């Protein structure tokens, strides 16, 4: 009564049977720009059904070696749907996500994986090993797409911050032992009403495994992590032609 | 005439068969309702028992 779940939305259902509850990140739900908040002067489309709706995206195979991936908001959808197309003819955008991390095993198996969202992820460098270099994050691992990208340095989350205070931000665990996925809420972030989907990603997707993957000789070795998301009270603004990034 | 008790609370005999369902009128298919986003735990309406 806890355990299960269902999340309808758009032309889209998702059902869980091992459920851990849901993570309203920061205590509040996501809601469109106020008249007052808003400064741009353009009448807002707001597509509704056709891009507030779960779009499935990615899935890992958790390993018994893997250091974890993250994904950055809202470049992981900016080329998928309705909702990429609208990301793409506008400059503005704004909306707010239920993410659905799923991982399902067998009551042999183990492990945790942390699941977070991190407001204004920004990747750093390993300057050159001993710090002399002042070395850039290339594009293809700042906004990394669809597919994620995989930690280098997990511990200090690729960015000289702990891991193990990561949870000061809004989580969910997916201990295999207990449940088999991690629902996630999020109200618009950022300091501005409007931003660019392209320009800007508001936060970032972080799946780590902490305690890691173990089962014996036997067992399905092959499990998957999935990715499924759906930007909740999208609005856009400033419109134009079409533009990848 | 009847005095055990187990005579007298007794349901042989009951003539009337007990329906668990009803007809209903039914002159045209059933119409949609609006429906709008549900994101809780507990409900759960696609999972089933067959």
């Amino acid at each position: 009564s806890d355990r299960v779940a269902q999340l309808t939305i758009g032309n889209s259902t998702i059902t869980t049977q091992e459920a851990a509850n849901i993570i309203v990140g920061y205590g509040e739900w996501p809601s469109y720009c106020s008249d007052s908040d808003a400064t741009a002067v353009d009448k807002p489309t707001r597509p509704d059904v056709s891009v507030n709706r779960f779009y499935t995206l990615d899935t890992k195979l958790w390993e018994k070696s893997s250091k974890g991936w993250y994904w950055k908001f809202p470049d992981v959808l900016t080329e998928t749907g309705v909702f990429g197309q609208n990301a793409q003819f506008h400059y503005l955008y704004r909306s707010g996500f239920c993410i659905h991390v799923q991982c399902n095993a067998s009551k042999f198996h183990q492990g945790a994986l942390l699941v977070a969202v991190l407001p204004e992820y920004v990747i750093g460098t390993v300057a050159g090993g001993t710090g002399t270099e002042d070395t850039h994050p290339p594009y293809k691992q700042t906004q990394p797409g669809a597919d994620g990208f995989e930690l280098q340095h997990p511990y200090v989350l690729d960015a000289g911050i702990p891991i193990s205070q990561l949870t000061v931000c809004p989580h969910q665990w997916i201990n295999l032992r207990t449940n088999n996925c991690a629902t996630i809420i999020v109200p618009y972030i950022n300091a501005l009403p409007f931003d660019s989907a392209l320009n800007h990603c508001n936060f970032g997707l972080l799946v780590v495994p902490i305690s890691p993957l173990d089962y014996d000789q036997g067992a399905t070795p092959v499990i998957p992590i999935t990715i499924t998301l759906a930007p909740m009270c999208s609005e856009f603004a400033g419109l134009r032609q079409a533009v990848t990034q | 005439g009847d005095r055990v008790a187990d005579v007298i609370e007794s349901s042989i005999g009951d003539s009337v068969s007990r329906a668990l369902t009803h007809a209903l009128p039914a002159p045209t298919g059933q119409n949609t309702q609006v429906s709008s986003h549900r994101l809780d735990t507990g409900k759960v309406p696609a999972l089933q028992a067959a």
